[PDB]
């Protein structure tokens, strides 16, 4: 009134969950990130 | 019409415009969409045409 060994299992794991969470809003070379805008304006072919 | 080489300039303004009695017009010779099809034109919205 010390726990780093403790802390660093929490942080890694946060930091993986927010790096999978980024990775939705990457085009990986499409027009949109997003999908209802490509399925808005664009047709199935 | 205008020159090819002095192109008209419209900017469309707000507008309830129907993109399908363009698309069935049928007089078009060549109606190509390029970055939506164009069906989905008209349940679109825009801000600048």
């Amino acid at each position: 009134s010390a726990l780093g060994k403790l802390q660093d299992v929490v942080n890694q794991n946060a930091q993986a969950l927010n790096t999978l969470v980024k990775q939705l809003s990457s085009n990986f070379g499409a027009i949109s990130s997003v999908l209802n805008d490509i399925l808005s304006r664009l047709d199935p072919p | 019409f205008a020159s090819v080489y002095a192109w008209n300039r419209k900017r469309i303004s707000n507008c309830v415009a129907d993109y399908s009695v363009l698309y069935n017009s049928a007089s078009f010779s060549t109606f190509k969409c390029y970055g939506v099809s164009p069906t989905k034109l008209n349940d679109l919205c825009f801000t600048n045409v």
